[PDB]
RNA sequence: CUUUAAUGUUUGAUGUUCUAACGUUGACCCGUAAUCCGGGUUGCGGACAGUGUCUGGUGGGUAGUUUGACUGGGGCGGUCUCCUCCUAAAGAGUAACGGAGGAGCACGAAGGUUGGCUAAUCCUGGUCGGACAUCAGGAGGUUAGUGCAAUGGCAUAAGCCAGCUUGACUGCGAGCGUGACGGCGCGAGCAGGUGCGAAAGCAGGUCAUAGUGAUCCGGUGGUUCUGAAUGGAAGGGCCAUC
RNA sequence: AAUUCCUUGUCGGGUAAGUUCCGACCUGCACGAAUGGCGUAAUGAUGGCCAGGCUGUCUCCACCCGAGACUCAGUGAAAUUGAACUCGCUGUGAAGAUGCAGUGUACCCGCGGCAAGACGGAAAGACCCCGUGAACCUUUACUAUAGCUUGACACUGAACAU
RNA sequence: GUUUAUUAAAAACACAGCACUGUGCAAACACGAAAGUGGACGUAUACGGUGUGACGCCUGCCCGGUGCCGGAAGGUUAAUU
RNA sequence: AGGACCGAACCGACUAAUGUUGAAAAAUUAGCGGAUGACUUGUGGCUGGGGGUGAAAGGCCAAUCAAACCGGGAGAUAGCU
RNA sequence: UUUUGUAUAAUGGGUCAGCGACUUAUAUUCUGUAGCAAGGUUAACCGAAUAGGGGAGCCGAAGGGAAACCGAGUCUUAACU
RNA sequence: CCAUAGGUUAAUGAGGCGAACCGGGGGAACUGAAACAUCUAAGUACCCCGAGGAAAAGAAAUCAACCGAGAUUCCCCCAG
C-alpha cells in the first residue's frame, strides 16, 4: 500500500476518530487536526492515527 | 483492440425556455460554463446549474463577452 | 405442504401498512474511508422496495 | 539475580542385565490312525516387533469434479470494469474483433478564505554563459497554464505568490437528474458548532467528467438495545470502521 | 532414409524416356547409441524395384459350354410410400422445379432393358458447432482416500550406571 | 510362433541373450479389511519388477531440474503435556 | 536330434471374385501359412465388472464392451427436439 | 412443424380404427359469487355421525422502530415547524 | 497326581417358509444448488439380524419460571 488508510483520533474522552489518507515518504510526521467531536459537539485537536 | 468508449453522461439541457420550474430543479448538466450562472440560478461543483426559486426559465444573453444566462422569472 | 419461506428475504425485509417493504441500503459493511460522509448519511436510514421487484420480494414470501 | 556441586524429589532421554505380559510359518508330548486348531513342556527373541486411537509426510494406486464468455465456424491471437472524442444524422440515448487515447493514482497542501499577480515563444543589450540557466526592455496577447489522457471551461481567472487556518465538520433535506433494479450524482436552505474577511459574504475537499467492489463471513472501538429461571457475562443487534 | 519442409536436392546406373529403385555427396528444417547405434548369412502369405518364361491384363475383343435373366404352370416376399390425371426448354422462386410464369412437344397401356434425375431408399451427420451433457484416460489441476511411512498413548515389566 | 472372433497379420507382441534393480524366508510382490493362500513345498546360479529384443563392432559427455540411494550437525515442524 | 523342409486329416485366415433384403447376423469357390509343437482336441473344474483374463488389440468375458447382463433408485435430470 | 421466409428438393406421416398428452393433494395471492359483519371462522375430537357441541387456534380492526419502548403516532437527532 | 479339555448316551428347545407394518446392525448415487467439493436428495432406495399381533418407547437425575404441570405413544394448533 503506497498511500495508506489512518484514523484521526480525538484528544477529548470521546471515543471518535475521522478516518483519512497519508502517505510515507512526503509525511514522517503524526498529523494534528483541530476537528468537531458530536459527543461535546465542540471543535478538538486530533492526533494518533492508527 | 482500438475500439472502446465510456458510458454516455446524459447531459445537456433538462429544462428549456418556456417551462414553470420548481425550486431545485435542474436546468442544465454541463461541464464547463458553456452555460453561465445568472438571476435565481447556482452553479453546481459540475457546473450543474440549479434553481433556487419558483417560476418560469427564460434564457439571456447578456456580458461583454457575449455569455448564455439562466434565470427564473415569477410574473 | 406449506410454502417454505425464502429466509433472506425475510431477514433482509418487513412488511409496512400499505403492502410495501422496507429494506436497508447496500456498501455500509465495508469500505467507507474513501467515500463520502454525504454518501454514508445517505445510506444510512432505511427505504422502500421499489415498483418492478414487489413480485420477486411476495414470491420470497 | 549470573554460572555449578552432596543428597530427598516427580518423572523424561541414552546404554547394560533379567523374564513374566506379547511373538515364534524351531523342537517334543496329548486330544488324535490329523502338516488346521487348542493345551502343556522347552528353545530363541523379548518390553523391540506387532494391533487399536490420534497425528505428520507421501499418495492419479483410486473416486468425485473443473477447465468461462464475445467471436463474422471453433481454437491459437486479442478483449471483458471505469473516463474522453468521433462514428451519433444539431434534445437524451444508439452497435460492431470501428478509428484514436487514459485510470486501478496524488495532496496536510495541490484543500478553505482574504489580499494580490498574469503567462508561451521571438528580438535586443548583458562576465564565465553556450541554440536554450538568472537581469532589463519591446513585439505579441493565451498559442502558456490548469497534478495526469482527452474534451468542455477558466481574465470576476478554476493558472501563480504569501498570511491566517482546518468546512477534507456533524445531523437533515424542499426538490431535481440519470439508471429496469441495486444504486450513482447535483443541491438552495434549517439546527448546532468552527475557520477567513472590517463587512456584504465564502467554505459539506481538490475546475469538472475516471482513480473502483454487492452480499455473506469474520477483526477493532463506542453503546438510553437484547440477555433462554433471576443478577451478570458469552453471543446477537445499532453506530463507526477493517 | 519408415526420419528431408524446399524436394522430383545434385551426380552416375538402368531405360527411348525412371517424382519410384540402386550407388555416392552433406547444407541431418528435425539420425544417433539400451524409450539402443551400425552392419548382417538364413528366415518373412512383409514394403519397394528390375529381368527371363508365361499368358485375354491390353490394342480388341470373337466363338463356344453350363447356372439365372425371357415365356408357361404352382407357391409367393421386401425395404419405401402426404396425395397424384408424375414431359422438355428458358426464367422466377427458401437462391438447382414433374406441379409457378411463358413457350415447345406429346393418341391410351404393356413388355425386355440402361440408370441421368425425383437433392432416390437404409442409419435424428461419425467430421463442425452449441449444451454451463456423459463416459473413460493422463499429469507437479483441486478436494479427499485405501495403502506405505514417523512419533505419542494403551496392550507394558524388574533391577544397574550416566 | 501371437494378436484385434466381424474392414488391420505387420515393421506391433513375445522370445532366448543383455543390463539395472527389489529381495535373507514368516522374503520382496499380489488376492484378501483378517485368517489363509500363490510365491515354492523354491532359498541369491532362486523369485519378482523394469527397459532392450539373436549374432558381431560397440554403447561416449552431464547430477542444473525431476526420481532413487547414504547419513543424523543445524533450522523449521503435528498430535501429546 | 531338430520351436527342421515339401505336403493330407487338424489348426488358421494372406489374395481375388461372387454373395451384401444372402445358402450364411462374416461364409463359398480357387489359390494360401504352420503341420512333433510355444500345437490341436474331447470332458470337467478355477478366475465375476471398476473385477477377471489378456505372447497387448483397449482384444475377449453368451451375436451386446473405454466397464457385461438382470431387477431395483426410476416417472434419474434434460435451458434440447 | 421450425422459421426472417417454404410448393419447396427442410422435418413427420402407407391407410383405417382404437388409445395417447396442463391432471391431483395441501399451502399463498387475485378475481367472481354467497353468508356474516368490528367481526369472521373453526381443525383434531365427542357424536341416534354432513345436524349439534367443541372457538385450543388463525386472520382483521394500529402502527412505528433492529430493539427495549411508545402509541394516532413512532424512528433518526442534543432537538425540529 | 487331583481336576479341566475331550469321547459315548439320553431328554428339552431351535432350524425353515411367509405380503406389509416394527425394533435394530450396515448404507449409496442420479438429482437440486441452475457447474460443484460443504450441504442436499436421506439415514430414502437396497443388504443383513430378531421378534409380535401388534412392535418400540414407557412412570422422570422430564419440563417450565418462583404460579405451577406431572409416565409412554397418536392427532390438531403454536408454525413454515
Ligand atoms: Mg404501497
Ligand atoms: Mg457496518
Ligand atoms: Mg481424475
Ligand atoms: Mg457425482
Ligand atoms: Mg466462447
Ligand atoms: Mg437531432
Ligand atoms: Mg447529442
Ligand atoms: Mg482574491
Ligand atoms: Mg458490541
Ligand atoms: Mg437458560
Ligand atoms: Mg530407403
Ligand atoms: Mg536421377
Ligand atoms: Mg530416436
Ligand atoms: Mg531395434
Ligand atoms: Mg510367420
Ligand atoms: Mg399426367
Ligand atoms: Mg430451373
Ligand atoms: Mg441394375
Ligand atoms: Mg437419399
Ligand atoms: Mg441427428
Ligand atoms: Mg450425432
Ligand atoms: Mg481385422
Ligand atoms: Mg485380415
Ligand atoms: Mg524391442
Ligand atoms: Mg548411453
Ligand atoms: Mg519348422
Ligand atoms: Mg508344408
Ligand atoms: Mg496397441
Ligand atoms: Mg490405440
Ligand atoms: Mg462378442
Ligand atoms: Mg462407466
Ligand atoms: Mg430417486
Ligand atoms: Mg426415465
Ligand atoms: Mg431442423
Ligand atoms: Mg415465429
Ligand atoms: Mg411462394
Ligand atoms: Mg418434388
Ligand atoms: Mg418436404
Ligand atoms: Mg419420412
Ligand atoms: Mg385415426
Ligand atoms: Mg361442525
Ligand atoms: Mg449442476
Ligand atoms: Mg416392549
Ligand atoms: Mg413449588
Amino acid at each position: 500500500g503506497i498511500r495508506e488508510k489512518i484514523k484521526l483520533v480525538s484528544s477529548a474522552g470521546t471515543g471518535h476518530f475521522y478516518t483519512t489518507t497519508k502517505n510515507k515518504r512526503t509525511k514522517p510526521e503524526k498529523l494534528e487536526l483541530k476537528k468537531f467531536d458530536p459527543v461535546v459537539r465542540q471543535h478538538v485537536i486530533y492526533k494518533e492515527a492508527k | 483492440r482500438n475500439g472502446r468508449d465510456s458510458e454516455a453522461k446524459r447531459l445537456g439541457v433538462k429544462r428549456f425556455g418556456g417551462e414553470s420550474v420548481l425550486a431545485g430543479s435542474i436546468i442544465v448538466r454541463q461541464r464547463g460554463t458553456k452555460f453561465h450562472a445568472g438571476a435565481n440560478v447556482g452553479c453546481g461543483r459540475d457546473h450543474t446549474l440549479f434553481a433556487k426559486a419558483d417560476g418560469k426559465v427564460k434564457f439571456e444573453v447578456k456580458g461583454p463577452k457575449n455569455r448564455k444566462f439562466i434565470s427564473i422569472e415569477a410574473e | 405442504p406449506k410454502i417454505k419461506t425464502v429466509r433472506g428475504a425475510a431477514k433482509r425485509f418487513k412488511k409496512t401498512g400499505k403492502g410495501g417493504f422496507k429494506h436497508k441500503h447496500a456498501n455500509l459493511r465495508h469500505i467507507l474511508t474513501k467515500k463520502a460522509t454525504k454518501r454514508k448519511r445517505h445510506l444510512r436510514p432505511k427505504a422502500m422496495v421499489s415498483k418492478g421487484d414487489l413480485g420477486l420480494v411476495i414470491a420470497c414470501l
